[PDB]
């Protein structure tokens, strides 16, 4: 705080201001295709010969 | 290699035809010696000037 002899007037102090941020989210869009080329060969825990 | 024949068609699982190797009672000789030549199974079997295991083929030089 600043010095002042006992007679003059006095200081006068400034000041501080604000800030702002803004966002926006993105967009996910995976996907899959199932034909019947893929449903029907073998899944692995399967016997041989007969499935 | 995947792709689910949707097809109509007649086929083979395979044919057995056994292969009986021995016409007699006599007694079986073996040994295991080295090859100079590529050697199919039951093929007869020469040896060279080298001492290798040439198949046999008559009419050589």
């Amino acid at each position: 705080a600043p010095f002042v002899a006992p007679n003059v007037q006095g200081r006068v102090i400034k000041e501080s201001g604000y800030n702002t941020k803004t966002f926006k989210p993105a967009y996910v869009k995976p996907k899959h295709v199932i034909d019947p080329n893929m449903i029907i060969p073998r899944q692995p825990g399967e016997a041989l010969g007969t499935g | 290699t995947s792709l689910p024949n949707y097809l109509a068609g007649n086929g083979d699982l395979g044919s057995w035809e056994p292969t009986q190797i021995f016409a007699g009672e006599a007694d079986i000789v073996t040994e295991g010696g080295a090859a100079g030549a590529d050697i199919e199974i039951y093929q007869v079997i020469a040896k060279n000037a080298a001492g290798a295991m040439v198949p046999h083929d008559p009419t050589a030089t």
